C-alpha cells in the first residue's frame, strides 16, 4: 500500500490504507439437507404419442411382369399411411415420433427383428459373459423389468396442443388436421391420418381405408373459453396407441389432483405471515394454469422419516441448520444485545479501595461482553425447534474447575452464571445439573444424602446426563434436611417450584402445505418456555414473567447465603455491604431479553417455521416428571426373519438417532442479562417491514414437489423388487412364466442400484435419493418411527404408503405384456430341432400340430438331472439314461431342459449333432422366453439352415445363449415354383403376432404366409357401434385413438401472486 | 474357447500345486548309517521355541 | 463317515434373508449387540463421561446389529460343504477330536 | 489359500464404511481398521 | 471384520460356480497315490517289529 488520493498521503500496509480511506468517506447430506435438487415434473409433448412403429423388411416387387406397373399406387409417388412392402412389421420404437421440450435419458430402442436385439436383454447382470452376442437366460427376467421401468420413465410426458388447418381437398371434408411443428410436416399427415388417403386400388391398404369409416378425422371437440385465446383441450382423432395415451392420462390425472389455484396460495400465504404480509390474488375469469403442489400427509411423514434416517448421529450434519437459523433471526429480530447496559450498571457500586476482592469488579472479568453472544444464544433458540435430534447441552468448559467452594467469590459468580444460562437448553437433565452445581459448591460445608458410592456429591455435575442418575434426595425434597442443609433445600425448592413450564404456539397451514411432523398433532409446535401473546405495539418494560423471576431468587437464595452465620464472619464488613449492593443491583438490571423470550420471540419462531428446508421435529418438553422423559428415538428400515408387520417387527429392529450439541453459558448469560430495542419502535411495522421480502421463494414449494419424488420411489423399488424376490406386500406376478435365477442379497442390492439410476437420471436429479434404503437390504423393507419414555411406554408413528402412478403403469406395461410379448423381441413357449425337408410354405412361428409334441405325448423319453451315457462297442447304438431308468438308442423324441444342454455343452455336440442333420430324432428344449433373430429365404431356390442352428448350437455356454435363428419363406404375390427347403428350428406356439400385413399393395397372396391389416387393432375405424373413447387395453393396442391435447400454462406463483410492499 | 472359468483354471490349479506338497521331513534325534544321531546340540525346549 | 465341526450347518440355498436370527452366528452377533446396549443405557458403570454418549453408542451398536453381511449365511451353508469337498484329497487328512 | 481361492465370498471391508458414513462411531472405524486388506 | 463383512457376486449359480472350482481341483488329485504309499506305511511296521 502506497499512497491515498484524497489528500497526498503515503503508508505502509493497506489494511491501514482502506481505513484511512473510509476515514475520508465517512459434503453431500450438507448439500441435500439445505439445496436439495428440484425434479422436473412438467414436460410436454408436441408430437403424436406412440411408440410402436411400422418397418418395412422386404421390398414388394414393383418392376414385376405379372401385373403393369400402372397398377402400383408407388409409380404415382402417393403417399401412403403404410409402408408398401412384402412383408412388414412392428416394432417397439419409443418416442420415434415425438417431439419435447426436455428429453429423459432413458428410452427402448428397438432394430427390426431381421437384425440382433440381444444388447437390450444382455444390459443388467451380464459381466461374466463372454460373447458380445450372448446374454444369460437366468437374467432374463430382471432385463425385462428394467426394460419395461425405461420404457414408462420415457412415456411420462404431457400432450400438447399446437394448432388445425380446414382441409381445402375434398379428402374427408371440414375436417379440422392437426399440424405438428418440425423441420418438415407434409410426411406426417399420411401416417396420422389413415383415412384421408384416396381408395382407387384392391390393393389391401385401399381394401381397408374403404372399409373405414368416414366422420372419425381429426378435432372434434374443444373447450373455447376465451375469444382469441388458446383453446383449452381438444380432442383428436389421430394415430396413437392406447398404451401410451393410458400413460400419459394417468400421469396427466397424477398430476390433476394436485393443483392449487391462486386464492388458496393467498390463503396460506396469509396463515403463515400471521397476518403481518398481505398478498393478492386476481378476481376474474382466467386461463387455467397448471401449478402441482398439493400432497397428502403421509408423503411429508415418509420424507421427513428419511430425512432424520439421513441424520443419523453425525454430529455435523445438522450443524449448518441451526448456523442459516441463527443467521436467518439475525434479519428479523428487533432485539439488539448492549452490552454497555452491564458495564454502566456495574459502575456506581460502593466499595472500598482497601479491600482486595472487589466483587462488583471481579463478575466483569467473568462475563467479558464481547461480540459473539448472538451466534451462542440464536443457536439456542433455533435448537428448540429439533428436541428429537439435536440435544443442545451446556459446554463440559463452563463448569468450574475441581466443583469450587462457596467461600470462592469466582466460583461463587461462575454459579450464577450457570443458573441463568441452564433454563434455556433443550436436554431434560437441566434441573439436576442446576442443582448439583450448587451440591459441587458446598462439599464438607453442608451435607446431602445420595444414591451410590460412584454418584456420589463430589462427582462432577456435568456427567448427570441420564434420568437413572436423578438423586432420590432431589426428586423426593424431604430428604434434605433443613437444620443442616437449609441452602440446598431451599434451592431444590427454587427448582422444583420456579422452573419454567412448556406451552404450545400453532404455526403451520395444512391446507396448501402438509403437516410434515409426528410424534405431535399437526399445526403445533412446543416450546420450553411459557409464552404471552402482544397486547400492545408499543412495548415497554416490565418485570413479570417467568425468566425475571429466575433472575430474581438466584440473586435473592446468593442474599441468604452471604446472609448465613456459619458464613458471613470470614469476610469484612464493607465487603458483605459491597457483595449484597451488588446482588440488589443485579436483581433489577432493565433488560428486554426476558420480556422478547416470552412474548415477542414465539411469534417469529412460528412464522419462520414453515419457510423452512428441513422441517421441525420434536419429542414433548417434559418439565419434571422423570416417568415420561424420552431416552432415545429410533428408525427402522427392514424387518426380522418372519414377521411381515412393521407394529411387531418395530421394537426390535431401529437405529436410535440423535447427537447432543455444546453451547456456551457465558454467552448465553450475557446475552440474557443485556437486551434493548430500538429507541421507539412499533412491533406491527417492523414486522411487516422484515418478514416482507423473505416470501416471495420457491423453495418451500419445490421441497413438496421433491418429496412425490422421494415417496414415489420408494413404491416404486419395494414393487419391482417384489418380482425377483419374494417380500411381504401383495402384489401380483405376472412374469412368472420369463425364467429366472435365484435372487441372494447381492442381485437385490445391484437391482434395486439400477433402478436409483434409472430414477435420478430420468427425472433430472443430481443429489442422492433412496441412499439409506440402499444401505440396508432392500427386500423387506418398511418405514417407521417410534420414541420411548423412561417407563418404557413407546409411542409408534407408521405411516401409510400412498400409491405410485410409476408402479401402477409398470404393472400395467407388465399386463400388457403379458399378450404382447411378440412385440420386444421374445417369444413365448420353447423349441424343437428335429428335420423337417419339405416344400411347403408355412411359417416357423405359426408351426402345423403334427410336428410339435408335449411330456403328455405318448412314446416320449423326458430327460432330467441324471445323464449317463454308454458307448457302444462292436457297432451297437450308443445309449442314454432316461429319467425312469432306461436305456435309450439315438432316435424319437426327447425332452431336455435347457440347463441339462448348458451343463454338458461340448459333450453333447460330438454325440448328437451328427444324428439330428442327417438322422432322426427330435429334441425339445425348453427354456420359457428367448430372443428371436430372423433371416428371409426366397422360396423359389434351395435353402438349408444347418449352418444356422450348429453355429447357434455351438455357441451355447454354461452361462450365455445367443439368440435363436429362424427362417421365414418370403410370401410372393403371383403364382412361383417350388423348391425344396430344410427347417431345423420351429417354434411350439404361435408367435407371428408381429407381422401386420403381407405383400400391402398387390390384390392378395397367393403363395406364401399372409394377414390382411389387423382389423382388431383398428376398432374405432371398423365398428361403427362402437364409441369413441374406447380401449380393449390388455389384450390389444388398437393403433388409433382418441387422444386430449391440452394447452395449459405453467407460470412462477410470484408471476400470479403479489404482495402489496 | 468361448466359456472362461469362472473361479479360473489357472487360479484354482497354482493352489492345489501346494495342497498336494507332502509334509516337510523330520529327521533329527534319529540315527545314521554309522550310529550317531543327526540334528544339532541344543537343549530341547530352545529348539522347539 | 463324519466331519465334526464346532457350527451348526443347514443346507445351501442362497435365498435366505440376511437378517434371521434361526442362524446361530447372527443370533450371536445380535445378542452381544443388545447386551452391551444394556450395559450403556443408564449411564452407570461409565461416570466422568460429560457429554450424553448413549444416544450415539446406541445408534452406533444397533447399525452394527443390523448390518447386512453373508459371512453368517456363508458358514453354515457352503463353509462345510467346501471343506467336505477339499477333505479327503488332502495329503495328510484330517485329525479330529471331539 | 486354496480356500479363499475357492470360495465365493468377497470380503471388502467397505460395508462398515458405507453403514457407518461418519465419538463412539468414529473409534470402531479406528479400531476394525478397513484400509486394510489381509483375511488370513 | 470378515465376519461383519463380505458378499457373494450379484450372479452366481451354485451349480456353476462349484462344478467349474471342484474340476481343476481334482484334475490334480494324489489320492490314488497317497493310497498306494499307505501300503507300504502300513508294511513296514511289521518287518519293523
Ligand atoms: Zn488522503
Amino acid at each position: 500500500g502506497y499512497q491515498c488520493h484524497v489528500c497526498s498521503a503515503v503508508l505502509f500496509s493497506p489494511l491501514d490504507l482502506d481505513a484511512h480511506v473510509a476515514s475520508h468517506g465517512l459434503n453431500r447430506k450438507t448439500a441435500q439437507l439445505l439445496h436439495a435438487d428440484t425434479p422436473r415434473l412438467v414436460t410436454w409433448d408436441a408430437g403424436l404419442c406412440t411408440s410402436f412403429k411400422i418397418v418395412p423388411i422386404v421390398p414388394a416387387q414393383v418392376p414385376q411382369d405379372v401385373l403393369a406397373y400402372t397398377f402400383f399406387t408407388s409409380s404415382y409417388a402417393i403417399q401412403s399411411p403404410f409402408p408398401e412392402a412384402a412383408v412388414s412389421r412392428i416394432v417397439v420404437h419409443t418416442r420415434w415420433a415425438s417431439n419435447v421440450d426436455f428429453d429423459r435419458d432413458s428410452s427402448v430402442i428397438m432394430a427390426p427383428p431381421t437384425e440382433n436385439n440381444i444388447h437390450l436383454f444382455k444390459q443388467l447382470l451380464n459381466t461374466e459373459t463372454l460373447s458380445v452376442r450372448g446374454a444369460n437366460p437366468l437374467m432374463f427376467r430382471a432385463n425385462v423389468l428394467h426394460m419395461l421401468l425405461e420404457f414408462v420413465l420415457d412415456n411420462l410426458y404431457l400432450n400438447r396442443h399446437t394448432g388445425f388447418s380446414q382441409d381445402h381437398t375434398p379428402f374427408t371434408e371440414g375436417a379440422n388436421l392437426r399440424s405438428l411443428p418440425g423441420p418438415d410436416a407434409e410426411k406426417w399427415y399420411s401416417i396420422m391420418y389413415p383415412t384421408r388417403m384416396g381408395t382407387p386400388n384392391v390393393s389391401k391398404i385401399c381394401n381397408f381405408v374403404a372399409s373405414c369409416v368416414r366422420n372419425r378425422v381429426g378435432r372434434f371437440d374443444r373447450a373455447q373459453m376465451m375469444n382469441g385465446a388458446m383453446s383449452e383441450w381438444v380432442d383428436v382423432f389421430e394415430t396413437s396407441d392406447a398404451l401410451t395415451v393410458s400413460i400419459r392420462g394417468r400421469w396427466m390425472a397424477r398430476l390433476a389432483r394436485m393443483n392449487i389455484n391462486p386464492t388458496e396460495i393467498e390463503w396460506a400465504l396469509t396463515e403463515c405471515a400471521q397476518g403481518y404480509v398481505t398478498v393478492t390474488s386476481p378476481y376474474a375469469p382466467s386461463v387455467n394454469r397448471l401449478m402441482p403442489y398439493r400432497i397428502s400427509n403421509a408423503e411429508r411423514q415418509i420424507s421427513q422419516i428419511i430425512r432424520v434416517m439421513n441424520i443419523g448421529n453425525n454430529a455435523t450434519v445438522i450443524q449448518p441448520v441451526l448456523q442459516d437459523i441463527s443467521v436467518l433471526l439475525q434479519r428479523i429480530s428487533p432485539l439488539q444485545i448492549d452490552p454497555t447496559i452491564i458495564s454502566n450498571t456495574m459502575s456506581t457500586v460502593s466499595e472500598s479501595t482497601t479491600q482486595t476482592l472487589s466483587p462488583a469488579s471481579s463478575i466483569l472479568g467473568k462475563l467479558r461482553p464481547s461480540n459473539s453472544d448472538f451466534s451462542s444464544f440464536r443457536v439456542a433458540l433455533a435448537g428448540w425447534l429439533y428436541n428429537g435430534v439435536v440435544t443442545t447441552v451446556i459446554d463440559d468448559s463452563s463448569y468450574p474447575k475441581d466443583g469450587g467452594s462457596v467461600t470462592s467469590l469466582e466460583n461463587l459468580w461462575d454459579f450464577f452464571i450457570l443458573a441463568l444460562a441452564l433454563p434455556l437448553t433443550t436436554d431434560p437433565c437441566a434441573p439436576v445439573k442446576a442443582f448439583m452445581t450448587l451440591a459441587n459448591m458446598m462439599v464438607g460445608f453442608e451435607t446431602i444424602p445420595m444414591d451410590n458410592q460412584i454418584y456420589t456429591q463430589s462427582r462432577r455435575a456435568s456427567a448427570f446426563s441420564t434420568p437413572h442418575t436423578w438423586p432420590r434426595c432431589f426428586m423426593n425434597i424431604q430428604l434434605i434436611s433443613p437444620i443442616d442443609a437449609p441452602i440446598l433445600r431451599q434451592w431444590a425448592e427454587i427448582i422444583h417450584r420456579y422452573w419454567p413450564n412448556p406451552s404450545q404456539i400453532r404455526y403451520g397451514t395444512p391446507n396448501v402445505f402438509g403437516s410434515a411432523n409426528l410424534f405431535t398433532p399437526p399445526e403445533v409446535l412446543l416450546l420450553p418456555i411459557d409464552h404471552q401473546p402482544a397486547n400492545v405495539t408499543t412495548p415497554t418494560l416490565d418485570f413479570t414473567n417467568e425468566l425475571t423471576n429466575w433472575r430474581a431468587r438466584v440473586c435473592e437464595l446468593m442474599k441468604n447465603l452471604v446472609d448465613n452465620q456459619r458464613y458471613q464472619p470470614g469476610w469484612t464488613q464493607s465487603l458483605v455491604s459491597s457483595m449484597r449492593g451488588t446482588l440488589g443491583k443485579l436483581k433489577l438490571i432493565k433488560s428486554m431479553t426476558p420480556m422478547y423470550l416470552q412474548q415477542l420471540a414465539p411469534v417469529e419462531l412460528a412464522v419462520i417455521a414453515p419457510m423452512l428446508p428441513f422441517p421441525p421435529f420434536q419429542v414433548p418438553y417434559v418439565r419434571l416428571d422423570r416417568d415420561r422423559v424420552p431416552t432415545m428415538v429410533g428408525v427402522t428400515r427392514q424387518s426380522r426373519d418372519t414377521i411381515t408387520q412393521p407394529a411387531l417387527s418395530l421394537s426390535t429392529t431401529n437405529t436410535t438417532v440423535g447427537v447432543p450439541l455444546a453451547l456456551d453459558a457465558r454467552a448465553i448469560t450475557v446475552a440474557l442479562l443485556s437486551g434493548k430495542y430500538p429507541p421507539d419502535l412499533v412491533t406491527n411495522v417492523w414486522y411487516a417491514d422484515a418478514i416482507y421480502p423473505m416470501y416471495a421463494d420457491t423453495e418451500v414449494f419445490s421441497n413438496l414437489q421433491r418429496d412425490v419424488i422421494t415417496c414415489e420411489a420408494v413404491q416404486t423399488l419395494v414393487t419391482l423388487v417384489a418380482q425377483i424376490s419374494e417380500t411381504q406386500y401383495p402384489v401380483d406376478r405376472y412374469l412368472d412364466w420369463i425364467p429366472s435365477l435365484r435372487a441372494s442379497a447381492a442381485t437385490a442390492a445391484t437391482f434395486a442400484e439400477w433402478v436409483n439410476t434409472s430414477m435420478k437420471t430420468a427425472f433430472d436429479l443430481s443429489d442422492m435419493l433412496l441412499e439409506p434404503l440402499l444401505s440396508g437390504d432392500p427386500r423387506m423393507t418398511q418405514l417407521a418411527i417410534q420414541y420411548q419414555q423412561y417407563n418404557g411406554r413407546t409411542f409408534n408413528v407408521i405411516p401409510e404408503m400412498p400409491g405410485s402412478v410409476i408402479a401402477d403403469c409398470v404393472q400395467l406395461t407388465a399386463e400388457v405384456f403379458n399378450h404382447e410379448y411378440n412385440l420386444f423381441g421374445i417369444a413365448r413357449g420353447d423349441i424343437i430341432i428335429g428335420r423337417v425337408q419339405s416344400t411347403h410354405l408355412w411359417s416357423p412361428l405359426a408351426p402345423p400340430p403334427d410336428l410339435v409334441f408335449d411330456r403328455d405325448t405318448p412314446g416320449v423319453h423326458i430327460f432330467g438331472r441324471d445323464c449317463r451315457i454308454s458307448f457302444g462297442m462292436n457297432g451297437a447304438a450308443p445309449m442314454i439314461r432316461d429319467e425312469t431308468g432306461m436305456m435309450v438308442p439315438f432316435e424319437g423324441n426327447w425332452i431336455f431342459p435347457l440347463a441339462l444342454w448348458q451343463m454338458n455343452t461340448r459333450y453333447f455336440n460330438q454325440q448328437f449333432d451328427a444324428w439330428i442333420k442327417t438322422g432322426e430324432l427330435r429334441i425339445r428344449i425348453e427354456m420359457g422366453a428367448y430372443p428371436y433373430m430372423l433371416h428371409y429365404y426366397d422360396p423359389r431356390q434351395y435353402a438349408n439352415a444347418w449352418n444356422l442352428t450348429s453355429a447357434w448350437l455351438e455357441e451355447i455356454t454354461p452361462t450365455s445363449i445367443p439368440s435363436v435363428p429362424f427362417m421365414v419363406p418370403i410370401s410372393s404375390d403371383h403364382d412361383i415354383s417350388s423348391a425344396p427347403a430344410v427347417q431345423y428350428i420351429i417354434s411350439t406356439e404361435y408367435n407371428d403376432r408381429s407381422l401386420f400385413c403381407t405383400n400391402s399393395s398387390s390384390p392378395q397372396t397367393i403363395a406364401g404366409p399372409d394377414k390382411h391389416i389387423p382389423v382388431e387393432r383398428y376398432n374405432i375405424l371398423t365398428n361403427p357401434d362402437a364409441p369413441p373413447t374406447q380401449i380393449q387395453l390388455p389384450e390389444v393396442v388398437d393403433l388409433y385413438n382418441v387422444v386430449t391435447r391440452y394447452a395449459y400454462e405453467t407460470p412462477p406463483i410470484t408471476a400470479v401472486v403479489m404482495g402489496v410492499p | 474357447e468361448h466359456y472362461k472359468a469362472r473361479p479360473g483354471i489357472a487360479s484354482v490349479q497354482k493352489a492345489t500345486e501346494s495342497a498336494e506338497l507332502p509334509m516337510k521331513n523330520n529327521d533329527e534325534g534319529t540315527p545314521d548309517k554309522r550310529g550317531n544321531t543327526k540334528g544339532a546340540l541344543v537343549n530341547e525346549h530352545v529348539e522347539a521355541r
